[PDB]
DNA sequence: AAACATTCGTTCACGTGAGTTCCAGTACAAGTCTGGTC
DNA sequence: AGACTTGTACTGGAACTCACGTGAACGAATGTTT
């Protein structure tokens, strides 16, 4: 299934966190 | 030579690894505990890792480098120590050494 | 007791406020005391621990001669407390600072985390921090937005990332703070659909009943259909029936 | 009259016991296999 | 007859979760001393 992580099957890859980013 | 004393080796050199030294001391008689403690007379690391950092930066037992041990199998006899071997002293025994040495 | 702290927006910006735990579990004030059973008296049973080695001998050890250690996959690394406050995560206690705005929308309520709500006012017997903490509210209520936060009780205690959002009543206006979570403390699972499922369909009477259910069994009553609702069964004035 | 120390209700963190779900291991029934003999 | 394979249920243990209890720190109020 699309987005499926490589490491733990069954699991969602969780994005990077990326803290705070002001928009434009 | 090593009589119920009490040596936490947590460091060995790429010629002589950890596991064979601490055999090598246990062969003279020497109590090995792991990690130091309040007893411990003092702890050897031929490498400064990361654990022997945290240990000087508690002040409060002596490293030393296995060099000491090594010429302590040369000669057969329980040698004084000199500053030639030490890492971190600890608060007490800096006294020691430094009415006797810069 | 009132916690004084300072909302900070940026490092120039700084407003006095004092926060209070408005809504939390309450818990029995007074524990249950084990008593000998003949004579009735506390100091009359003591309660100890020891540390037996797992040899077959069953050796003694003392409590000085132990320390801790955590799990590494397979094997067990130790990490004495003194070397564990060492490496310990160090931070600045008593800290309020705005780390963003962002919509309401966004901030989900399923995702509120911790054991507490906290009510943040302005500072007593102060006019300037007042007029601010009301412009901020009168702002984001008007902007539907709230402020991604992080709050820490003091420097033994655990930062946090939660939401502070407006609420504004007639008497009074505050802020609004609960904690939110993090990357570690979501779980995700996968469920399966039930409106797709071919087997669990329901049909047009079993709807029909449901709905007929569903409106019998209403909690709330329109006041003749001319203001506003009223609820018949307020759960909230309910006193817990544990202490009774 | 003002400053400093002590105390008390409050708060957070950490540790220990009891309930629930999922999984490894064990004793035994039965199926299956096999050897020797006339 | 004996021995190995498959299955079968059952027991106990590991891990997760919650509740309850203990320890330590602390801000505000009050009392004492100068």
């Amino acid at each position: 299934c699309p987005g499926e992580s490589l490491i733990n099957p069954g699991f969602k890859s969780k994005k990077p966190a990326g803290g705070v980013d002001f928009d434009e | 030579i090593f009589e119920d004393v009490e040596f936490c080796v947590m460091s060995g050199t790429d010629s002589q690894p950890k596991p064979d030294l601490e055999n090598r001391i246990a062969e003279f008689g020497g109590y090995i505990v792991q990690n130091p403690g309040p007893d411990t007379y003092c702890v050897i690391a031929g490498s400064e890792n990361i654990r022997v950092k945290n240990i000087i930066l508690s002040n409060k037992h002596d490293v030393v480098k296995p060099a000491w041990l090594l010429e302590c199998f040369k000669t057969k006899s329980f040698v004084p120590w000199q500053p030639r071997f030490m890492i971190h002293m600890c608060p007490s025994t800096k006294e020691h050494f430094a009415r006797e040495y810069d | 007791i009132h916690w004084p702290c300072r909302l900070t927006i940026g490092s120039n910006l700084s407003i006095r406020i004092a926060a209070y735990k408005s809504i939390l579990q309450e818990r029995v004030k007074k524990t249950w005391t084990v008593v000998d059973a003949k004579t009735l008296k506390k100091e009359d049973i003591q309660k100890e621990t020891v540390y037996c080695l797992n040899d077959d001998d069953e050796t003694e050890v003392l409590k000085e001669d132990i320390i801790q250690g955590f799990r590494y996959g397979s094997d067990i690394v130790p990490f004495s407390k003194v070397d564990e406050e060492q490496m310990k995560y160090k931070s600045e206690g008593k800290c309020f600072s705005v780390l963003g705005f962002c919509k309401s929308s966004q901030v989900q309520r399923r995702f509120f985390m911790g054991n507490q709500v906290l009510k943040v006012f302005a500072a007593r017997d102060d006019e300037a921090a007042a007029v601010a903490l009301s412009s901020l509210i009168h702002a984001l209520d008007d902007l539907d937005m709230v402020a991604i936060v992080r709050y820490a009780y003091d420097k033994r205690a655990n930062p946090q990332v939660g939401v502070a959002f407006p609420h504004i009543k007639h008497n009074y206006e505050c802020l609004v703070y609960v904690q939110l979570p993090f990357m570690e403390d979501l779980r995700q699972y996968m469920f399966s659909s039930l409106k797709n499922s071919k087997k669990y369909a329901p049909t047009e009477a079993q709807l029909n009943a449901v709905d007929a259910l569903i409106d019998s069994m209403s909690l709330a009553k329109k006041d003749e259909k001319t203001d506003t609702l009223e609820d018949l069964f307020p759960t909230t004035k309910i006193p817990n029936p544990r202490f009774q």
